[PDB]
């Protein structure tokens, strides 16, 4: 089989930038080298096929070019609806081969996260469960920490953390951190902190509930 | 406009076995090659299998992993796609769509390449056994603002495909639902909405939970 092997599997532009993404093929390929894109729902569709034909409906600043092995797809202004990962596929021979994708990230302004705690459910009490969730909302960049504190005291076991994709609309991600803890550890604490740290402040975003 | 809607989808032991079905509209689908390509979940694109038009004797072919396994076929005069699915494994658990290949080569090139697709349907290979989610609310603990946030946490499931809407999807653009994690055994995940705060609690918020695999709806209403 033919591999096909994409420049990186991440980058990160600002709207208006010009984007260039790579492919190359281990055998020559004779110009049947195809592009694709996948949203971050999943939806598929086709961009450029023959090396530079643009499928007729798509947007002119896609376009294509390159030969042999070595292939490219350009995006010439960077447009909020980009936000995807980029697929190229080669069509000489069987089998039809895919490189591993490129994830494209927009990069927008500074943002800092909103905080919310929520205690767990009374129906879940019931249950014999206690998980303690907090969610870290439309922030950007990135990279933030998230600490939780009981009574005071760090802890660190039972944490799960979990990253949204880039949101399509406004290029902020979230995240949900979720403390799971048995009911009966539950029950010998009283103050439950979720601590947020971000670039876009010096001070932690802090949230709190006792449980009275 | 081209539709391909895949299904038959679902939890199937390894060593089972499983049919996949593909109804197209919008297009003579008799002319065409058509494709299954599959993606493993966080994974690539990876192409499954191909059936030609009649008039190349419906030839097939297969991907290295899956030829011997795999049996692809289609049914002209209703234009449905079939993928039969043999002695699977761990493996070939994956987002399959239907896919139709480009049309004539003398306008679009002899090189193979694939101009609709399906949104896709979820193949899970695993021993472990379906069970729905236990839904609880998540309803603030404290003092309100301008906006309010609320949420549903999805807990104790398997396999992996629930549904979060909001007041049946009429509650749309500040939702954020959070890609569920393996606890292991079983999947978790939550959703979240952010309303603004005379919305609630005086209108009703409720966030439906629907898992096929055990079909299984949930509704939970948000107390204060």
């Amino acid at each position: 089989d033919i591999q096909m092997t994409q420049s990186t599997s991440s980058l990160s532009a600002s709207l208006g930038d010009r984007v260039t993404i790579s492919c190359r093929a281990s055998q020559d390929i004779s110009n049947y080298l195809n592009w694709y894109q996948q949203k971050p729902d999943g939806t598929v569709k086709v961009l450029i096929y023959y090396t530079s034909r643009l499928r007729s409906g798509v947007p002119s600043r896609f376009s294509g070019s390159g030969s042999g092995t070595d292939y490219s797809l350009t995006i010439s202004n960077l447009e909020q609806e980009d936000i995807a990962t980029y697929f190229c596929q080669q069509g000489n021979t069987l089998p039809w081969t895919f490189g591993g994708g490129t994830k494209l990230e927009i990069k927008r302004a500074d943002a800092a996260p909103t905080v919310s705690i929520f205690p767990p459910s009374s129906e879940q009490l019931t249950s014999g469960g206690a998980s303690v969730v907090c969610f870290l909302n439309n922030f950007y960049p990135k990279d933030i920490n998230v600490k939780w504190k009981i009574d005071g005291s760090e802890r660190q076991n039972g944490v799960l953390n979990s990253w949204t994709d880039q949101d399509s609309k406004d290029s902020t991600y979230s995240m949900s951190s979720t403390l799971t803890l048995t009911k009966d550890e539950y029950e010998r604490h009283n103050s439950y902190t979720c601590e947020a740290t971000h670039k876009t402040s010096t001070s932690p975003i802090v949230k709190s509930f006792n449980r009275n | 406009e081209v539709q391909l809607v895949e299904s038959g989808g679902g939890l199937v032991q390894p060593k089972g076995s499983l049919k996949l079905s593909c109804a197209a509209s919008g297009f003579t689908f008799n002319t065409y090659a058509m494709n299954w390509v599959r993606q493993a979940p966080g994974k690539g694109l990876e192409w499954v299998a191909r059936i030609r038009s009649k008039s190349n004797n419906y030839a097939t072919y297969y991907a290295d992993s899956v030829k011997d396994r795999f049996t692809i076929s289609r049914d002209d005069s209703q234009s449905m796609l079939y993928l039969q699915m043999n002695n699977l494994k761990t493996e070939d658990t994956a987002m399959y769509y239907c896919v139709r290949h480009r049309g004539a080569p003398l306008y679009y090139g002899n090189g193979a390449w694939f101009a609709y697709w399906g949104q896709g349907t979820l193949v899970t290979v695993s021993a472990a056994k379906t069970t729905p989610p236990s839904v609880y609310p998540l309803a603030p603990g404290d003092t309100t603002g301008s906006s309010v946030t609320s949420g549903c946490l999805v807990k104790g499931y398997f396999p992996e495909s629930v549904t979060v809407t909001w007041n049946s999807g009429s509650l749309s653009s500040s939702v954020h639902t959070f890609p569920a994690l393996l606890q292991s055994g079983l999947y978790t995940m939550s959703s979240s909405v952010t309303v603004p705060s005379s919305t609630w609690p005086s209108e009703t918020v409720t966030c439906s939970v629907a898992h096929p695999a055990s079909s299984t709806t949930v509704d939970k209403k948000l107390e204060p």
